[PDB]
């Protein structure tokens, strides 16, 4: 009401790595 | 336009809670023949809603795809929602609130919920790394690499 | 398989794990604003699976729901699968084992997978009542049939 | 052998639970 | 107007919960850079208490000890309690209530509460195998007979 | 009327299985 | 010795984990007679440990002592330790990061570990509000004054 | 430099209430 987003379905999360499955 | 000043703002967490849990192990009885950590593939979606005035309810969606070799191991999806009563923020500040900060609170709970369902499916250990939504949000508003062009010249 | 005599009766649990998990609380923030009056209706469904020769799997789908008429508070559904290495028995005797005793083994696990799920969703704890599938099966079998064969001798 | 069955939509029982959920 | 079949047993779950939770990795960063070879010493305990007349409190203390030789990785413990209103059965059957029937209810909850703590301390998946405390109690006290399963099916 | 709990100090089950670890 | 990494500000979160957890429900079923949100007192205690060169851990101790009526309800404390690779910042700027920002990264996970044990002990949920330790640290530093006679005289 | 700490057992706040006890 005071505010309102586009409701970002598509995010921006980037990482040069993985979980580290050992 | 956004004619609002003074970096005060306010919200209080009204409720943190899981709205959705999902765990589908389609190959499960057969895929256990392969004793290994199945290859992790992450997915992240973020929603919000209006319950009452100044009362916004953000939903963090995490989806984890995993496979042993070239066949599916498990598929674990959780949606950690949360009611937050926000005020003072607007423009870029409100986009930072419901678009980054509010999911970032919900993230530890979404993690423990995924790991629970993977444990229930008797699959190997799953611990997802802390994603700083707020930091990567700041970079989203520019969509470019950071500018620090200098000449140290060490030889 | 090379069977040249008669494999004798055996019950071993090879594995217990949730093959499917589902939680739907779309009205989770709605019922926060509603009065807490849920209709906790249980729905028992059972599935069967042949993994190998004399390797048989029973999946107890415990579907829990709570809906106040038009609005659903929560839905907590768990296909608690269990692989069982059994042999020696077959027919109606086995129909008791896989159709009553084996889902009754899976039932504490499915109970908890739902009980934890509702508590993660910020719903009051739901401990499902101890359901004797074996007693219920005797009613389907031949209307009680025998039952109460508990000889009762201490060590 | 110990096999040769199929699935079925419910056995023969639902159960209607009702805790002190107030 | 007659005492018809005493052996029905009035058992109702009142409330299941953790009386106590613990996780201890004092050397956690140092033990993470260590060789993985744990001596899994499980210490199981079951203790019961009378709260009021026929109001039965059962607790299941499950402790996991992981020692990599001389070096302990972690010490986790959960005391999964459960209040149960009970009547109808007595003697060796009262002993079998605390001996198996009630710890069996509490067992999946005890398991998940440990596995949560293990994952929190970022160690691999530790899940306790299905222990049928009933079958094991029968050799101890009260050799209990099974269900009165007759041979009959018509469809 | 039925149950009068005192205490419990015996675990006959000494445990003969591991947690999948080696 | 990989000391003082000078190639832009470095801050790589290597790991989040619990080094210590303790939940006690001392009077658990007796105190549930008072089914109410227990009077809570939270405590924060900070710690930190140099693991290697530029590798610095922060251990956040988050405590919750709660009580219903004249007796204790629930006790909780989690030493949420976190490994952080820090460089490019030094002295007071690094102390501002390590004694405010890094505990603030540990704080969602600290809260979550507590919240889960409160719901496992079946006490009403504990969703602690998120505090900006960064700004509060600045206002904490500028406090060195002995003026102002705090009397308080009721009549 | 890298480090430069000065920690105390007292920090930020205490709070003997929090939440919003009904």
């Amino acid at each position: 009401n005071v505010v309102g987003l586009t409701d970002q379905t598509d995010l921006f999360y980037t990482m040069k790595a993985a979980l580290g499955l050992k | 336009m956004s004619e609002q000043n003074n970096t005060e703002m306010t919200f209080q967490i009204q409720r943190i809670y899981t709205k959705d849990i999902s765990f589908e192990a389609p190959n499960a009885p057969h895929v256990f023949q392969k004793d290994w950590q199945p290859e992790v593939k992450l997915d992240l979606d973020t929603a919000s809603s209006q319950l009452a005035d100044d009362v916004y309810e953000v939903v963090l969606r995490v989806t984890v795809t995993a496979s042993l070799g070239e066949e599916t191991a498990f598929l674990c999806e959780v949606q950690q929602g949360g009611i937050f009563s926000i005020a003072g923020i607007e423009g870029t500040q409100m986009a930072h609130c419901l678009g980054a900060y509010c999911p970032n609170i919900l993230f530890p709970y979404a993690r423990e919920c995924i790991t629970s369902m993977v444990s229930r499916g008797t699959f190997p250990q799953l611990n997802l790394a802390p994603v700083n939504f707020d930091a990567l949000f700041m970079n989203y508003l520019q969509q470019q690499a950071g500018e620090g062009t200098e000449e140290h010249q060490d030889a």
